[PDB]
DNA sequence: AAGATCTGAATTTACGGGCGCAACTATGCCGGACGTAC
RNA sequence: UUUUGGCAUAGUUGC
DNA sequence: GTACGTCCGGCCGTAAATTCAGATCTT
């Protein structure tokens, strides 16, 4: 379930410290077009920090 | 702590139950502070 | 052309420095838009 | 020169600062420093 | 046995992997479809760099 | 005169705020203890 | 014969 | 006897606080 649990909400560290945990890492497929696709998963994220 | 005084049980333990009751209503008007560590709900989330 | 002064029309079409300095050159109006937003409503919520 | 300008002046006027980032005197001259560049 | 791995689609150890166009459709699973997440609970979930 | 005090005047942490709304999605809080059946 | 509803999040997107 | 299985207990602006120079008292 652990690893299940971060892919399925995107929270990653420990799922009771979740509150200081990095969230969004993991997203949806965004399946509207096959372009929409390719672009969200060649997809980079910044954090602020 | 009620049933302590009727009982008429130890200082100590009154105190801590004085102490832990003090952070409840403290937390329950306000659960954000630069006191005490947050009130969860058990659920790992902090309560409003 | 070295620090980024494109010299073709878009009728004539950026070389491929010229394009990513352009590109870099309109990054910043994306981000002080990005920005206005943000203080949009702010000065004039605290005004009113 | 280089004055702020725009809603970071804006913000600093209504939310008065004692830091001003670009503090500034556009002090005047009366004698004949006014036009002489010399004594100016 | 210590739990289960998910499995990025079209991986090495995906059941897709160097499978033939022909295959793929016989199984349903479109052949320009590019892979590259996980499925979790039926949800195509991505992990952004 | 000297002092101690001692009382008003220069330097360090520490909350606490941080666009209008729309729209859509997707995910979410156990382990001992006691009985009953087989 | 007259109902109806999860709350708080996190992400993505429109002006 | 064994296990299961399901029912009960655990940035910047104030603002306070710490240290240094008159001043009356103390000596």
């Amino acid at each position: 379930d652990g690893l299940k649990y971060s892919l399925a909400t995107g929270n990653w560290g420990d799922q009771k410290k979740a509150h200081q945990a990095r969230a969004g890492v993991s997203q949806v497929l965004n399946r509207l077009t096959f372009a929409s696709t390719l672009s969200h998963l060649r997809r980079l994220n910044s954090p602020i920090g | 702590l009620r049933r302590n005084e009727q009982n008429g049980a130890a200082a100590h333990v009154i105190a801590e139950d004085v102490k832990l009751l003090q952070f409840h209503v403290a937390t329950m008007v306000d659960n954000e502070l630069p006191g005490l560590p947050r009130a969860m709900q058990k659920s790992g989330r902090p309560l409003k | 052309e070295s620090r980024g002064f494109v010299e073709n029309s878009y009728l004539a079409g950026l070389t491929p420095t010229e394009f990513f300095f352009h590109a870099m050159g309109g990054r910043e109006g994306l981000i002080d838009t990005a920005v206005k937003t943000a203080e949009t409503g702010y000065i004039q919520r605290r005004l009113i | 020169k280089n004055v702020t300008l725009g809603v970071p002046r804006l913000k600093e006027l209504i939310n008065i600062s004692k830091k001003p980032k670009t503090p500034s005197l556009t002090v005047f001259l009366l004698g004949q420093s006014a036009r002489d560049a010399e004594r100016a | 046995f210590i739990g289960k791995i998910p499995i990025m689609l079209r991986s090495t150890y995906c059941l897709l992997n160097g499978l033939t166009d022909r295959d793929l459709c016989e199984l349903n699973e479109c052949p320009l479809d590019p892979g590259g997440y996980f499925i979790i609970n039926g949800s195509e979930k991505v992990l952004i760099a």
